[PDB]
C-alpha cells in the first residue's frame, strides 16, 4: 500500500534524483570505474584547479593540487554525484523578494549541484543563517520603560516608544545623536542591520510604527498567533540585528553588549536623559543580563564561548527559530491537513548544517572539506523524505488516526521504528546506485534513524520518544547490515538507548533544552539536527505553534532577515546557485576588485 | 607569627562586645564563628516546590520565557490533523503533568533528608518554609567534605530530589526529563542548573574571575537581603566574605598577612569603635567631615605624625604604623558612604563616595590611600559601571569577582552593602528585586542575618590561645 | 569454564555468522601464499628484513613487581618489543563471507592482543607486527577472504557500498586488484605501491556460493533482517536478532531509568 | 539507609585482605582512607625551586618558548645606539637574575612551612625532595578548610613563596614583578599559573565540565606514575578518584547509589577476587575468553539465570540482581583489557576492548552491558578520539572530565589506567613525558601510591557500625 518511492520520482516534478547522478537505472548492481577522468568530471574541481594556478603565480605558493592525490589516482575514480534539493517542486508559496535574492518562483527544482556548492566555507547561505542567529540580540523593554517612569520622571507612550525605534535604527548601524565630533559606520557596511519590536497587545502594536513591527498577526496563522500572543500577552520585545560584518570581527556574545550600548543611548536620546545620570546603568543591565533572551548559552572551558555560539543553541532554539511551521505548505501540505513532515524535514537543514557545518566543522575541528557529503544526504534527492512519509503513511493506516494521535507508548515507538528501518533497508537494499550514492554507511545509518524519529514524532507529537526511536535504530541498522558508521558515530546513540529516560545529574534533560553541550551530543555529525526538526515537527503535529520559547519563535517571523528562515532547504540551493547575496561584505571600503 | 595585638570589639550601636581581643582570634584562618559562615554558604541550598511544581505544571520550564506547549484544544484550532480531514483533531499532553508538590512538602522534606544524610548523628537539615513551597538544606559536614568541592548540596539535592519524586509518584518514564528539568533547569546543556529549583548562595564553579574567587561571587544585593538592611551587619557579612576569599586568593600571607587583618578588623568588626566614632563625630555633615574625623582619629591614636612642613605651611604626614594608616582609612572610607549615602538615602554615590574620600585623605596628609590606588582606581570604574552605557549595573549587583569591582584587596564591597542597606528605594534592581529569596531563606539563619556578635563570642572565646 | 552461545543463531545467515566468532571453528584455508607474496601484501616487512622495534624488549624495560601482570604471557611480538602495525580490510555490502562487526568479534575471540577499530568502509587491526602477520595468515587464506568481496586496503578505501565493476569486483579507487584470466590478482600493495609481481588470489566466489556464506542480511535477495510483516509483530513471529534487540532496548531504557526495574525481566 | 551486604575485599596478589565488610564502609561518604585521599590531593603542592631559579636566570619564564632577553654584548652586535655612534653601546640586565634557590632549599621550606602554619602542630608539612629542586607541601586542614575552596594549597603557596624570596634576598622593587612570573608563571593574565613553579595534581578551578567534575580531571598518566605502573593499584586510584567525583557530581544517591558504590567496589577494589579471579582464569587467552569467564562467575554467584531459550538454543538471561550484574561486567571489563592489553604489553587497544568487551557480552546474554549504553558509547568515542585526524591523543591523556571519555559513571578511565600501566613505551605521550614529576614527587605519597590496602584497613575500622 506504498506510493512509487520520491527519491524515483518526485512528486510534482517527477524527476528521478537517483537516476540522474549516473544516466543509468539505479536498481543495476553494475557500474565502470577509473572512466571518468578523475576531477575532470567536476566543473567546480576543474575550474578551482585553473584558478589554483594563477593563485600560485601570483603568491609563491603552491595551492590546490588535484595530482597530489594518493598513489597516483586522482579523487574521481567512481562518479562525483550532483544533487536535487529536496521537495521545491512541492512548494507553493514564499515567492517574495528577500534581502538576499529576488522572489523564488515557487514549485522550481534545483538540480545538478555539485558537492563543492554545498560545502558550509563555498555556500553564503549556510553562512549567513548562522550569523543572522548569532547577531540576534532579543529583550524584554518592560523594566528599561519602568525606570524611565520612576526613576527619571518621564512617561512612556507609543509616540516615545516610536521615536526610541526610530533613533536605535539610526544608531545600532550607523550613527550618532547626542555627541559632537564622532566617528560612524558606512551606512552600506551595516544595511542589514535593525531593530523591531513585537507585543501580545494589539491596540499597541497598532499604535506603533509599523516599519518597526514584528506583526505577529500577519506573520502567523490565527491560531498560531493567538497561542504567541497569549504568551507574550500585554508586553513588549524587542528584536534587534546587529551588523553580520560586526559578528564576523568577533562572535555572537557582541551582540548583547553592543544592543546594550547602541539601546541605551536611543532611551537617553529619545527621553532627553542628562549624561552620566544612573539611570543609564539599569538600561545596559536590563539588555546584558536583567531581561534578556539568547539563542546560545554559554560553554564550559574546554569550548568556551560567551552567549550566542551555535554550541550554546538549545535544540528546541534550533527548533523555533525556523519558520517552516507558519508556511503554507505545513498548514496544508497534507491534502488540507498540517504537514508536520514538512516542518521536520526542513527544520533539520539548518539544524544539521549549522551544529555540524556551522560549528562541529567551523569552531571544533575543520578544514576544506565541511564534511559536505555526509550532510548534504539530509536534505536531497527525497530518500530521507520517502523514509519519514513513509513511517508517517504506515501509522496513519494502522492507527487509523491523525498525525500527533498516535498513544505515545514505547511499544508504538518500537513499531514505527522498526517499519521505517525496514523501509530504509530495503530501499538502501534494492537499489546499487542509491546505496553507492550515500556511500557513507553513517549517511545511511543516520538517514533511517532520522526518519524513524520523524514518523514518531510526528505521529505521536511526543519529543522525546520520536528521539528514542533515532536510538533504537543502532541495532536494527547494526544487525542487519553489519557496519553502522564512521568510527566514531555510535557514541549517542549507544547510550541513548540508557539515556533518553534516565534522570541521572548529566543524563536526563528534555530534547527540548538538550544541545551541542550535552556531553553525549558535544562531538559527533549526523544526528543534531535530526532532534531538531523531530522535536519541531512533534510539536506542529499536536497543534502548537512553537516547540520550547514562544519568544524565539516570533522573534525570527521577520521578512527583513538576510536568509529565509521558512524555506531553508531553497535557501541552502540558492546559495549552491551562487545567487544568495549575503550580508557583511566590505565592498564599500575595498578597492574595485 | 601570632598576630597578637590587642583590639576591642564593637557593636553597631557603639558600645563594646568584647575587649581585648587578639587580631588574631577573629581572621578567617582562626574565628570559629567566620569558618561556619563559610560553611553554611558550602553546605546551605533552597529547593523551591512551587517553582518546580509550575513549571511540571504549565510547561514553563527553565528561564528566558521557555515554554513547553500543550494543546488541549486541538479540534478547536481551525486546523485538519488527519489528510482530507479524514479524523477529527485529537489533543494530547506529552510535555506537563501535575504533582501535589507544595502540598506533600513535608513528607518530601522527611524523604529529602534520609536521601542526604549519611549517618544519623550527622546535622543534616531539611525544613519547610513558605507554607511548603521552600525547603531550606543543610546537608552533613560529613556528605560535604567527601571529595574537595563547594558544590555537594547543590549537586546531591538536585539528584535527590529528583530521584525521590519520581518514586513517590511512581512515574512512568516519560516524567525523568521532565521531572530532572524542574529541578535542573537547563543542566548539562548549560553548566549552571539554569532556571532550575535548587539555589544556592555561591554562583556557579564555573565562574570565578581566578582561583580562590568564590566567597567574592556573591552580589551586594544578597549581603543586604540576608542581614535585612541593617547597615553594619551588612558591612560585617560582606568584609568578613571578603576576608575569608582573601586567604583563599592567597593574600593573607607572610608580610601582607597583617594588613588583610587590620581590614577585615577596623573595616568589618568596628574594631575599637573607629567606625561607629567617625559615623557620630561627622554625620551631620559631608564625606569632607569624615575625612577630618580619620585623619583626627589617626592622629589621636598615634598612628600618623607631622612628617615635615612645606614653606606654605602645608604639612606632610608620615604613616608610624603603615598598615593600620591603611586600615583607618578603610574605616573612614565605610563610615563616608554611611554619612554621605545615608544623607541622601540612595545608594548612587557610594561609587562618588569611594573614590573622594581616598582622593581627599591624600590631598589631606601626603600618604597613600586605602589599597595605595585601588580605592581611588575602583572609585573610578564603579562610577564609570554605574553611570554609562558600557556595562555594569545598579550598585548592589556588584560584588568581589565582578570585573568592574573586584580589584580592591576587600575593603570595596562592604561600602556597597552599607550604601545598599540605606537607601530608601531608588533602584529598580535592588535587592527585592534580585534577592528576594535569598533574603527571605537564607536571612533566617543567624549567623548569616547577625555575624558582628557571632564572630565577636567566638573570638573571645579563643582569645587566650594567642 | 562456561560454554559460549555467542550470538542468536535461527538461520543460515546467524550460524555463519557464528561459525566466524567462534575460536573452536577451525576456518577452511582456501588458498596459498607464498611467504614473499604475503609480506608484499601486508608491506609493512618484506621476506628476510628484520623486523623493526618501538621499544627494547619486554626483558629489558625493568616491568614493576605486579602479581596481575604476572597472569598474562606476553605475545612473541610483545616479547621482542616490535612496532604495532596496521592491517586495514574491506568487505563489500554484497553478500561477503565476513563483515565489519563481526570482524570486531572474531577478533576479539580468536587473537590474542589487538587493537580494532569497525567502520562503516574498513576495519583495523593493530598488533604487535609478527602477531599481526600470524593474524593476517587468517584474514587472507581462509574461507572469510573472498579476494572479490573481501579486499586489503591502507587507504582510499571507498567502495564498500559502491556498485560492482562489471567482473562483479569491488571498487577500488587505487587500483591494487584487478581481475586477470578469471583470478584476483594484487598489482600493488596494499599501500598502493608497485610489487615485483602480482600476489595471485585464485578464483572469486560465484554469487550463490557468496549467499551461501554471507553473515549480511539483504532485503533484495530475500533474506531482510526485518521482514514485512515482523514489525510490532510478538517476538515469537519474528527473526531471533530483532527478539535480541528488542530486549537489548528495552533492558538499557528500563535498567538506565532505575536499575531495579529490569531485576528478572 | 546503609549499605549492609557483605563483601571481602582482596590484595592484587588475589589473597584477602579484609574479610566480611559491609558495602557502605568502602563508600567515599564513610571510608577515612578514601577521604584523606581526596584531603591530600586537595592539600598538596610541589614548588619546583630549580625551574623558578632557572627562569629568572635565563629569562625563559612561563611556557611556550617564552625569553625576556638580556643582552650582555651589545657593543659587538654591529650597531649604533646613539645618534652618529657618539656614545658607545653599554649593555644592560634588566629581566634577570641569580638566585640560590636549590642551594637554599633548606631554609627557603623553613620560611615557607611558617607563612603557611596556622597553629603550632597543625600538619602543615614542608619537604626538601630532589637534593633541593622540589619541595613537596601539604597544607594543614586548618588552613585548608577556611573558605570553600579546594585551590588554597596552591595559592597561598605560590604568594608565599614569592613574598619569602622576595625578603630573604632582600630584593629591590623590580624584582617583584620577576619573582612573582617565577612561581605564578603567567597569572592574572591567565586562570592557570600558566608555566609557573607551583604543581598541584588537579586542574585549575576553571576547567571542569560541570559540577563536582575536579576529581575527575586527573589524567590516567598522572594516575600511573603515581601509582608505579602496578596495574590494580593504578586501577584502584583511578577508581577511587572517580567515585569520589561520583559522589561530587550527585549521583551516588537514592535508588541510584548501590549501583554506584558497586562500580567502586567491584571494578576498583578488587571485591569478592572477581578481578583477579577472571584475570587468572581468561589471562592466557583472548577478550572472548574473559567474557566466557565474567558470564560463568555471573552465573557461579546467582547474580544472572537463564530467562527464556529461544527456538534456536539461544539462552537469553535475565538479572537477579541488576546492580550487580552491571558492577560484574564493569569487573570484567577491566579484567578484558588486562589480557588483551597486557598480552600486547601496548595499550592502544583499551579502546577496542572497552566497546567490544562490552559488545560481545551482550550478544552473548541477551542483558545489557556497563551502564546501559555508556561501556559501548566510551568504546566508540574514545577509540576514534584516539585514532583519527579531529582530537583527542592517546590512551594516557583521557581523564573523567575529558569530552570524549566522561560519560561513563566512573567505570572507563579504571580501564585506560590498566592499559597504560601495562604498556611497555609504545607511546609519545606516556607517563614519563606528562606526567614525570608528578610520579616521582605525589607517588612518594603512600596513599597515593598504593591505595587498595589502606582502603581495606580503614573499612575493617569501621566495619562494625554499619
Ligand atoms: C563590565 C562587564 O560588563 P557587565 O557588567 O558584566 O555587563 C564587561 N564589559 C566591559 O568590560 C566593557 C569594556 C568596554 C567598554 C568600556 C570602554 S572604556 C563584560 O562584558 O564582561
Ligand atoms: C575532543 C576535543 O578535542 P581535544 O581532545 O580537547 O583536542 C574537542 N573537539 C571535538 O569534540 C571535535 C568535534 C568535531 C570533530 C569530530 C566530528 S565527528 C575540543 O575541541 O574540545
Ligand atoms: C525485556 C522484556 O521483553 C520487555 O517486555 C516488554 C515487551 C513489556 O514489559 C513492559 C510492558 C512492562 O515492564
Ligand atoms: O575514519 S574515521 O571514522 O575515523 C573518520 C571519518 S570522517
Ligand atoms: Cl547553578
Ligand atoms: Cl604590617
Ligand atoms: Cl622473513
Ligand atoms: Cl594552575
Ligand atoms: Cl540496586
Ligand atoms: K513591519
Ligand atoms: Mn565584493
Amino acid at each position: 500500500k506504498y506510493p512509487k518511492q520520491l527519491f524515483l520520482e518526485s512528486k510534482n516534478s517527477k524527476m528521478n534524483s537517483i537516476e540522474m547522478k549516473y544516466g543509468q537505472d539505479p536498481a543495476i548492481n553494475r557500474a565502470e570505474f577509473h572512466v571518468y577522468g578523475g576531477v575532470r568530471q567536476s566543473k567546480r574541481k576543474s575550474e578551482a584547479w585553473e584558478a589554483a594556478k594563477r593563485i600560485t603565480k601570483e603568491r609563491g605558493i603552491p595551492n590546490y593540487n588535484p595530482d597530489l592525490h594518493l598513489k597516483g589516482a586522482q579523487m574521481g575514480q567512481k562518479v562525483l554525484q550532483t544533487y536535487r534539493i529536496t521537495g521545491l517542486d512541492r512548494e507553493w508559496a514564499g515567492g517574495e523578494d528577500t534581502p538576499a535574492h529576488k522572489g523564488w518562483k515557487p514549485g522550481t527544482d534545483i538540480a545538478g549541484l555539485e558537492m563543492d556548492d554545498l560545502n558550509y566555507e563555498n555556500n553564503p547561505a549556510m553562512q549567513q543563517c548562522y550569523d543572522d542567529m548569532r547577531r540576534t540580540a532579543i529583550n524584554g523593554l518592560s523594566i528599561a520603560h519602568e525606570t524611565i517612569e520612576r526613576r527619571f520622571g518621564k512617561e512612556v507612550t507609543p509616540e516615545t516608544i516610536n521615536l526610541y525605534f526610530e533613533m536605535l535604527n539610526h544608531n545600532i548601524g550607523a550613527g550618532a545623536i547626542m555627541m559632537e565630533h564622532t566617528a560612524e559606520t558606512n551606512p552600506e557596511l551595516v544595511k542589514d542591520s535593525y531593530a523591531k519590536c513585537f507585543t501580545g497587545n494589539d491596540e499597541l502594536a497598532d499604535a506603533l510604527d509599523q516599519r518597526f513591527l514584528i506583526d505577529i498577526n500577519k506573520m502567523f496563522p490565527k491560531y498560531q498567533a493567538d497561542q504567541i500572543k497569549a504568551e507574550v500577552g500585554d508586553r513588549i520585545f524587542q528584536v534587534a540585528r546587529i551588523p553580520t560584518m560586526a559578528v564576523r570581527t568577533s562572535d555572537g556574545g557582541l551582540s548583547r553588549a553592543w544592543v546594550g550600548q547602541q539601546a541605551s543611548l536611543a532611551f537617553l536620546c529619545a527621553y532627553d536623559i542628562p549624561a552620566g545620570d544612573a539611570v543609564t546603568s539599569d538600561f545596559v543591565f536590563t539588555i546584558k543580563h536583567g531581561d534578556v533572551v539568547f539563542m546560545g548559552t554559554q560553554l564550559p572551558y574546554r569550548r568556551a564561548q560567551r552567549n550566542n555560539s551555535a554550541g550554546g543553541i538549545a535544540l528546541g532554539y534550533y527548533s523555533d527559530c525556523n519558520q517552516t511551521s507558519r508556511t503554507p505548505e505545513a498548514l496544508e501540505g497534507l491534502d488540507g491537513g498540517i504537514d508536520p513532515v514538512k516542518v521536520i524535514v526542513e527544520a533539520l537543514t539548518p539544524g544539521c548544517v549549522i551544529t555540524d557545518q556551522g560549528w562541529l566543522h567551523n569552531y571544533l575541528a575543520g578544514g576544506s572539506s565541511g564534511w559536505s557529503n555526509y550532510i548534504i544526504s539530509v536534505y536531497t534527492d527525497e530518500v530521507l523524505e520517502d523514509y519519514g512519509y513513509h513511517g508517517a503513511i504506515y501509522a496513519m493506516d494502522k492507527w487509523k488516526c491523525g498525525v500527533g494521535e498516535v498513544p505515545n507508548t514505547y511499544e508504538n515507538m518500537m513499531t514505527i521504528a522498526e517499519e521505517v528501518s525496514r523501509w530504509s533497508q530495503k530501499n538502501y537494499d534494492e537499489y546499487p546506485g542509491l546505496m553507492e550514492a550515500h556511500f557513507g554507511g553513517s549517511q545511511r545509518y543516520s538517514i533511517q534513524a532520522a526518519a524513524s524519529g520523524a514518523a514518531v514524532g510526528a505521529m505521536t507529537g511526543d519529543p522525546d520518544l520520536g528521539n528514542a526511536a533515532w536510538h533504537y535504530n543502532t541495532p536494527l541498522c547494526k544487525e542487519h547490515y553489519l557496519r553502522l558508521g564512521f568510527y566514531g558515530h555510535d557514541l549517542q546513540d549507544q547510550q541513548n538507548m540508557g539515556h533518553t529516560y534516565s534522570y541521572r545529574s548529566d543524563q536526563g534533560i528534555p530534547y527540548e533544552l538538550k544541545g551541542p553541550n550535552y556531553p553525549d551530543f558535544a562531538m559527533n555529525v549526523g544526528h543534531m539536527g535530526g532532534y531538531i526538526g523531530i522535536i519541531a515537527g512533534a510539536a506542529h503535529a499536536r497543534g502548537a505553534a512553537y516547540s520550547t520559547n514562544p519568544i524565539i519563535k516570533a522573534a525570527f517571523a521577520d521578512p527583513n532577515l538576510q536568509f529565509d528562515f521558512r524555506y531553508p532547504r531553497r535557501e541552502f540551493g540558492i546559495g549552491g546557485l551562487r545567487q544568495f547575496m549575503p550580508a557583511g561584505e566590505r565592498d564599500a571600503v575595498i578597492p574595485p576588485h | 607569627a601570632y598576630l597578637t595585638e590587642k583590639i576591642d570589639l564593637y557593636g553597631d550601636n557603639g558600645k563594646v562586645l568584647e575587649s581585648d581581643i587578639p587580631l588574631e582570634a577573629v581572621t578567617p584562618v582562626q574565628n570559629p564563628a567566620v569558618r561556619e559562615l563559610a560553611s553554611i554558604f558550602k553546605r546551605s541550598v533552597a529547593v523551591n516546590l512551587g517553582g518546580a511544581q509550575k513549571a511540571l505544571s504549565t510547561g514553563h520550564y527553565a528561564n528566558e520565557y521557555i515554554h513547553f506547549p500543550d494543546i488541549p484544544n486541538k479540534d478547536k484550532l481551525g486546523i485538519k490533523s488527519s489528510p482530507g480531514g479524514k479524523y477529527p483533531p485529537k489533543s494530547v499532553k506529552v510535555r506537563t503533568m501535575d504533582l501535589p508538590l507544595v502540598d506533600d512538602a513535608d513528607d518530601i522534606a522527611a524523604r529529602l533528608k534520609e536521601r542526604l544524610q549519611v549517618n544519623p548523628d550527622d546535622g543534616t537539615e531539611v525544613r519547610v518554609m513558605k507554607k511548603g513551597n521552600v525547603l531550606y538544606v543543610k546537608i552533613s559536614e560529613q556528605l560535604a567534605n567527601t571529595g574537595v568541592e563547594y558544590t555537594t548540596a547543590l549537586t546531591t539535592t538536585a539528584q535527590a530530589m529528583t530521584d525521590l519524586v519520581m518514586e513517590k509518584y511512581d512515574l512512568d518514564f516519560h516524567a525523568s526529563p521532565l521531572v530532572h528539568c524542574a529541578f535542573y533547569g537547563r543542566y548539562p546543556q548549560t553548566y549552571e542548573f539554569m532556571g532550575g529549583n535548587v539555589i544556592s548562595l555561591l554562583a556557579a564553579s564555573c565562574a570565578n574571575e581566578g582561583p580562590g574567587f568564590a566567597m567574592r561571587n556573591i552580589m551586594a544585593n544578597h549581603i543586604v537581603a540576608a542581614t535585612r538592611k541593617r547597615t553594619l551587619e551588612a558591612v560585617a557579612l560582606s568584609s568578613t566574605l571578603e576576608a575569608i576569599g582573601h586567604v583563599e586568593m592567597g593574600d593573607a600571607i607572610g608580610r601582607w598577612r597583617r594588613w588583610q587583618a587590620l581590614v577585615h578588623a577596623c573595616q568589618g568588626l568596628n574594631a575599637n569603635n573607629v567606625v561607629y566614632d567617625l559615623v557620630k563625630e561627622a554625620g551631620h555633615g559631608c564625606t569632607g567631615d569624615v575625612v577630618a574625623a580619620t585623619v583626627g582619629r589617626a592622629l589621636e591614636d598615634g598612628i600618623i605624625s607631622v612628617k615635615k612642613t612645606l614653606p606654605s605651611g602645608y604639612k606632610f604626614y608620615t604613616a608610624n604604623d603603615p598598615s593600620m594608616w591603611n586600615a583607618y582609612v578603610c574605616a573612614g572610607l565605610v563610615a563616608a558612604v554611611i554619612v554621605n549615602q545615608g544623607a541622601a538615602r540612595a545608594a548612587q554615590g557610594v561609587s562618588s563616595t569611594l573614590l573622594y574620600f581616598n582622593d581627599l585623605i591624600e590631598h589631606e596628609t601626603g600618604l597613600p590611600h586605602a589599597g595605595y590606588g585601588d580605592g581611588m582606581g575602583n572609585g573610578v570604574s564603579f562610577s564609570f559601571f554605574s553611570h554609562a552605557i558600557y556595562g555594569g549595573g545598579s550598585p548592589g549587583i556588584f560584588s568581589g569577582n565582578h570585573i568592574v569591582t573586584r580589584h580592591s584587596k576587600g575593603f570595596a564591597i562592604p561600602v556597597i552593602a552599607a550604601a545598599v542597606s540605606l537607601d530608601s528605594g531608588t533602584a529598580v534592581y535592588g535587592p527585592e528585586a534580585t534577592s528576594g529569596l535569598v533574603g527571605d531563606i537564607f536571612g533566617e539563619v543567624d549567623l548569616i542575618r547577625r555575624p558582628m556578635e557571632a564572630i565577636a563570642s567566638a573570638a573571645a572565646e579563643i582569645k587566650d590561645k594567642f | 569454564v562456561y560454554q559460549r552461545q555467542f550470538l542468536p543463531a535461527d538461520d543460515r545467515v546467524t550460524k555463519n555468522r557464528k561459525k566466524v566468532v567462534d575460536p573452536s571453528v577451525k576456518l577452511e584455508k582456501i588458498r596459498t601464499l607464498s611467504d614473499k607474496d604475503f609480506l608484499t601484501l601486508i608491506g609493512h616487512r618484506h621476506l628476510g628484513e628484520a623486523y623493526r622495534s618501538v621499544n627494547p624488549p619486554l626483558a629489558e624495560i625493568g616491568e614493576p613487581e605486579d602479581p596481575i601482570r604476572e597472569l598474562v604471557p606476553p605475545t612473541e611480538g610483545a616479547k621482542a618489543g616490535d612496532r604495532v602495525c596496521t592491517i586495514i580490510m574491506t568487505d563489500s555490502v554484497y553478500n561477503p563471507p565476513i563483515a565489519h562487526y563481526t570482524r570486531a568479534w572474531m577478533y576479539h575471540n580468536r587473537f590474542r592482543g589487538i587493537d580494532n577499530g569497525v567502520y562503516s568502509g574498513r576495519v583495523t587491526l593493530e598488533m604487535r607486527e609478527r602477531d599481526l602477520e600470524e593474524a593476517c595468515r587468517t584474514l587472507f587464506e581462509t574461507e572469510i577472504c573472498d579476494a572479490s568481496r573481501d579486499q586489503v586496503r591502507q587507504y582510499t578505501c571507498t567502495g564498500h557500498s559502491c556498485r560492482l565493476d562489471p567482473d562483479g569486483m569491488m571498487f577500488d579507487p587505487i587500483e591494487r586488484c584487478i581481475m586477470s584470466g578469471g583470478n584476483v590478482v594484487y598489482q600493488k600493495d596494499s599501500f598502493g605501491n608497485p610489487v615485483d609481481t602480482p600476489i595471485n588470489m585464485g578464483k572469486p566466489l560465484s554469487e550463490e556460493e557468496l549467499i551461501e556464506r554471507t553473515v549480511v542480511y539483504r532485503t533484495d535477495r530475500g533474506e531482510p533482517m526485518t521482514r514485512e510483516g515482523d514489525p510490532g509483530a510478538p517476538d515469537e513471529e519474528v527473526r531471533e536478532a530483532l527478539q535480541w534487540s528488542r530486549r537489548i532496548q528495552w533492558l538499557r531504557m528500563l535498567g538506565n531509568m532505575v536499575p531495579d526495574k529490569i531485576k528478572g525481566m
